[PDB]
RNA sequence: CGUCGCUAGUACCGGAACUAAAAGUUCCGUAGGUGAACCUGCGGAAGGAUCAUUAAAG
RNA sequence: UGAAAUUCUUGGAUUUAUUGAAGACUAACUACUGCGAAAGCAUUUGCCAAGGACGUUUUCAUUAAUCAAGAACGAAAGUUAGGGGAUCGAAGAUGAUCAGAUACCGUCGUAGUCUUAACCAUAAACUAUGCCGACUAGGGAUCGGGUGGUGUUUUUUUAAUGAC
């Protein structure tokens, strides 16, 4: 007998200033009898091209959650990324080795989390080989080197800092380097970052983050 | 659909069959007719069932302007569907695939026939002739040997049939007895459900299921509800004391080690016994 | 080949 | 001047979703079936009943302010295929020539790293 | 190198007479519709006919022949035309 | 009538266009 | 018509035809669809755009890039250009594992029975059904009609299962009578 | 044999005229046929649900 | 064109009235089986018909 | 489903999103390539011992090969007594029993599938091919070690290593 969308209401969303384009977009609720409540702990997820307008990071995806709400305004937080199924299917092939390493470390601001990064094994300029597969110790070796580093980088961070570290691939570039002579690798890159744990809520650090 | 043509067979059945003359024959599968015109050579009058109307019709031209042509009378329908008439003596080579429900048909007659020679399917025959603590030995079994006496005839070949089956055949002779056992149906069939999952495994381990406890439970309240004595219906109400009844009546009929498949009529029948003595009823 | 690299 | 939406599309053996919600997702904006728009069970996967079902939630997004959507296309998943079948492609194509603008195309079907045993058993299924 | 390593390794592990049987037949066709294998001179059949009399490898005396024949393996069609065949191929070599 | 174990030399899109005519 | 892309990532080992077919791959698009082509050689992507001012169908972008995205699956350039050429045309795709899961021996078998001598096998199903297929290592995809794939996805799925080649090419056959009757 | 089949007779005669002392009907008792199912429609629960209400 | 039929329905006291009625794949080991001319669960074998593409850190 | 029907559903099914719980299994990389006596063995990291090959101008000096008797292990299934019980699933029940390419389909699902302490010792447990030893052709690919180069790349200070 009643059409929700007499009822539903719309609200836009703005992102943390770590990125370039805060606007990304509006979403509906139904108007408050709160709608606040449902609001909060809403979780969106998009593209990096849209938030930095560049087509390089169009297999990169950030999930941000809700936290603040302030005349229409949804103030949200980083909670998540991921890469686009596609770029990682594209990534694995045949005739090569795949290392993967997962670390679990805390930030500085006490938010918990757990960055999953991959790389690959890569045929040198010269090879006749048909494959790059690497030894096991090499491998070993290699993941070690990469968890020193992803621990290195979070412990001595904030989050926004290290959002604004992923952002550049940096990270990727200083495993590149670490990893150099142990063996050649390609497409080395934070696959996924987790959010496990949050902090107790803080909202001047999120209005600080916001502007 | 596979067709008999070894004559001597079907002389052996006919004959060991043993038709006296004042006898009604209920003859299944009459197919062409080659037990069906035997059988009216020695018989009161033999009833036919056919599934086929174009078979059956066959079998009245083979057998108009005969003499045995008034003795014969023919059933068009499903065997199972049909209400039978009265009769004394069951010859069928009917197709396997209604063997174990016939059977029990046969059983189940209000007025059983005293002797019928079934064909089967050769395991299915070594089956129902499964002796206690025989590898095949199985509910079939205990269950018709309780209602019958099973015996073999023949064992019957590939090369006989034609088109060849992929599987040997038997001639077996079931003979109903009367007296029936003054036993429940249903709470023997019960019995032998519960106990028959893992015929190698212990009784109690057959009972240790959890759906088997609740049946046990719910029909332990209904019997305690027929008896007038009110019952309290929650679903666990009851566990503690059905689990101990169970306990109980294992250890003294000292049946609880024994594996289903070892065990004998007189073993089921006392622990069919003491369950009733302690109040459970299975069916 | 036209479109190889450039828009096409 | 240009408000974005979600177009889920789950592309299952008998049937086809066409699912537009919000970008957040919680929000659902219009869900019309395969089932919906025809007479028999049959027809419900085919891609005339995936045509019909775009076509009504474009219509729908357009009324209530929606101009443009994110797709979503995704297929049973699990111990069973991972590809969408053609129930999906037509209602992809069919959102395109509804006129609604389509930002972005991704596949999210649920792929297991390993998974449970698949219900044919042994000799398999699928005859 | 790699691929026909692949290709000549899967083909190597099936050895079901029915599939190398096939396999031969189209073989012999290809290389007696392109004569590939060079006409026998006058001499070269000499030298083979020298060598089937002089040994008799193609009577039914040998190990393998023998063993079927005195235990009936025979009676079956498909041993029996591997017996024959044998048993042209000397024919062949016995022609003058 | 006997099918055709080898490469049709009309293309699907030929082959669909003779169903159509 | 609005200003849209596409972005198909074509696959390494379908590069090189790709650079063959790309002479006959772009006059199609450019022309008839009027739109607007390149790859990203650095992301090895084929970009297809909406030119707004000169492309006029709606339904152009979508098909353009379903009809690179036949021929990233290793469909013939014909084989998919008749995607362009027709509306009704889909792809089915499946694995064995889905079927049955076999490996090892088993599984390289089961490609062998789908395939058949000389490919005889996979061109009776082809001819029979109406449909092209490609048969990707243990990957099967199958592009026809929606009635086409279904017919052509059972005779392969019954030859994954083990039905041997003889009766499945019999079955075809009967198949094939009721497609020119009806 | 036969004198143990003998024996055996009389036991299964005695156990059996005990269980005609003990016997009763079986239309409520529920079935052992049910022991696979372990889960439950409503339409049988209504089944149920009605003959729980005509016992009382 | 008439009589009673047969099928369906409505009433009435077996009987006696009314209306309607377009038809003529091959197996191995193990474990089970009560619509068993055979089925089923688990693991294993070929003693079962390989076509296309394929250096894109090009 | 070939179409239906048992089945769930306005008390909201299916689908969407934020979580949580339980038990299995280690996709894609994956290759008859690697290891192990065989059966078998695939997520990260740590601990415990074990092992083939290689290098050795180190050590003992026949201590060796084969093996009835006898002993250790032996896929899957299975049995005894606990724990666990997600998925699939013998048995059992039940819906439908119309149509032959789709002709055995659906739902619930006991035992089992997992694990602990003992039994059982069977497979197309296959290279349908005993073990040790010598000799008898060319070729280039791969895995592990070792030797040689005044070879490329990296060490983006050199270099030395690593990768080719
Ligand atoms: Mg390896
Ligand atoms: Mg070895
Ligand atoms: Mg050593
Ligand atoms: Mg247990
Ligand atoms: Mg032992
Ligand atoms: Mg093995
Ligand atoms: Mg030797």
């Amino acid at each position: 007998v009643v059409d929700p969308f007499t009822r539903k209401e719309w609200f836009d969303i703005k992102a943390p200033s770590t990125f370039e384009n805060r606007n990304v977009g509006k979403t509906l609720v139904n108007k408050s009898t709160s709608a606040s409540d449902a609001l909060k702990g809403r979780v969106v997820e998009v593209c990096l091209a849209d938030l930095q307008g560049s087509e390089d990071h169009s297999f990169r995806k950030i999930k941000l959650r809700v936290d603040e709400v302030q005349g229409k305004n949804l103030l949200t937080n980083f909670h998540g990324m991921d890469f686009t199924t596609d770029k990682l299917r594209s990534m694995v092939r045949k005739w090569q080795t795949l290392i993967e390493a997962n670390v679990t470390v805390k930030t500085s601001d006490d938010y918990v989390l757990r960055i999953f990064a991959i790389a690959f094994t890569r045929k040198q300029a010269n090879q006749v080989k048909r494959h790059s597969y690497a030894q096991s110790s090499h491998i070993r070796a290699i993941r070690k080197v990469i968890s020193e580093i992803l621990t290195k980088e979070v412990q001595g961070s904030t989050l926004a800092q290290l959002t604004s570290k992923l952002i550049p691939e940096v990270i990727n570039k200083e495993i590149e380097n670490a990893t150099k002579d142990i063996f050649p690798l390609q497409n080395i890159h934070v696959r996924k970052v987790k959010l496990l744990k949050q902090p107790k809520f803080d909202v001047g650090a999120l209005m600080a983050l916001h502007g | 659909q596979h067709i008999l043509k070894n004559p001597l067979v079907a002389q052996g059945i006919v004959d060991k069959a043993q038709i006296r003359p004042s006898d009604v024959v209920l003859e299944v599968g009459p197919g062409t007719g080659n037990l069906t015109v035997r059988i009216l050579e020695q018989a009161k009058n033999v009833v036919a069932v056919e599934m086929d109307p174009r078979m059956a019709a066959e079998l009245t031209k083979r057998v108009r302007g005969t003499p045995v042509e008034k003795k014969l009378e023919i059933m068009l329908g499903d065997f199972m569907k049909t209400e039978l008439p009265y009769f004394d003596i069951c010859i069928s080579n009917t197709p396997y695939q209604i063997s174990s429900p016939l059977v029990f048909k046969l059983i189940n007659q209000p007025r059983p026939p005293r002797v019928s020679i079934l064909m089967f399917q050769r395991e299915f025959a070594l089956r129902l002739l499964a002796r206690p603590g025989d590898s095949l030995y199985c509910r079939l079994s205990a269950n018709v040997q309780m209602w019958a006496n099973v015996t073999h005839i023949m064992k019957v070949g590939k090369n006989n049939f034609r088109p060849p089956p992929q599987v040997e055949s038997s001639v077996v002779r079931l003979e109903i007895k009367n007296p029936r056992p003054q036993v429940d149906y249903n709470e023997w069939d019960g019995l032998l459900r519960i106990v028959f999952v893992r015929k190698n495994r212990t009784i109690s381990a057959g009972f240790k299921s959890t759906t088997v406890m609740d049946i046990l439970e719910k029909n332990y309240k209904t019997f305690l509800a027929m008896n007038n004595e009110m019952v309290d219906d929650t679903k666990g109400s009851m566990h503690d004391v059905v689990k101990e009844k169970i306990d109980t009546v294992l250890k003294e009929t000292d049946l609880g080690d024994k594996r289903a498949g070892k065990c004998d009529q007189n073993d089921f029948l006392r622990l069919l016994y003491a369950f009733h003595q302690v109040g459970i009823h299975f069916s | 080949l036209p479109g190889w690299g450039e828009w096409a | 001047s240009q408000v974005f939406g979600v177009a889920r599309i789950y592309a299952s053996f008998n049937d086809t979703f066409v699912h537009v919600t919000d970008l957040s997702g919680k929000e659902t904006i219009a869900r019309v079936t395969g089932g919906m728009k025809v007479k028999a069970d049959r027809d419900e996967s085919s891609p005339y009943a995936a045509m019909l079902a775009a076509q009504d939630v474009a219509a729908k997004c357009k009324e209530v302010g929606i101009t443009a959507v994110h797709v979503k296309i995704r297929a049973t998943g699990g111990t069973r295929t991972k590809t969408p079948g053609p129930g999906g492609q037509a209602a992809l194509r069919a959102l395109a020539r509804s006129g609604l603008r389509i930002g972005r195309i991704e596949d999210v079907t649920p792929v297991p790293s390993d998974s449970t045993r698949k219900k044919g058993g042994r000799r398999g299924r699928r005859l | 190198m790699f691929r026909e390593e692949r290709k000549a390794r899967r083909l190597k592990k099936i050895k079901s007479k029915t599939y190398r049987k096939i396999k031969k037949k189209e073989l012999m066709k290809n290389r007696e519709l392109a004569a590939v294998s060079s006409d026998e001179d006058n001499e070269d059949h000499d030298i083979a006919r020298a060598k089937e009399r002089m040994t008799l490898k193609h009577k039914t005396n040998s190990k393998w022949a023998k063993d079927m024949i005195k235990h009936g393996m025979t009676n079956d069609a498909e041993t029996r035309e591997e017996m024959e065949e044998m048993l042209r191929q000397g024919e062949r070599l016995k022609a003058k | 009538f006997e099918l055709s174990d080898v490469k049709s030399s009309k293309s699907l899109a030929e082959i669909y266009e003779d169903d159509y005519t | 018509i609005k200003f849209e892309s596409r972005k198909i990532m074509v696959p390494p080992h379908r590069m090189t035809p790709l650079r063959n077919s790309w002479t006959k791959i772009y006059p199609p698009l450019v022309e008839h669809l009027k739109l607007q082509v390149r790859m990203n050689l650095k992301t090895k992507s084929v970009e297809l755009r909406t030119n707004p001012k000169f492309t006029t169908d709606p339904g152009a972008l979508q098909k353009g890039a379903d009809f690179i995205k036949a021929f990233t699956l290793g469909f013939d350039l014909d084989d998919s250009i008749a995607l362009l050429r027709l509306d009704d045309l889909y792809i089915e795709t499946f694995e064995v594992k889905d079927v049955k899961t076999l490996t090892g021996d088993h599984l390289s078998r089961a490609i062998g029975r789908i395939a058949g001598k000389d490919g005889k096998t996979k061109f009776a199903i082809e001819n029979a059904t109406r449909t092209r297929i490609v048969l990707a290592d243990s990957k099967i995809h199958i592009l026809g009609g929606f009635t086409h794939i279904r017919m052509a996805r059972e005779s392969v799925v019954s030859l994954i299962l083990g039905s041997p080649p003889g009766k499945v090419y019999g079955n075809l056959r009967t198949v094939a009578s009721r497609l020119k009757e009806r | 044999k036969f004198i143990e089949h003998q024996l055996k007779r009389e036991e299964r005669k005695t156990i059996i005229g005990k269980l005609q002392d003990y016997k009763i009907d079986t239309s409520l008792l529920t079935s052992s046929k049910r022991l696979g199912e372990g889960r439950q429609t409503k339409k049988e629960e209504f089944k149920e649900a009605l003959s729980l209400e005509r016992q009382g």
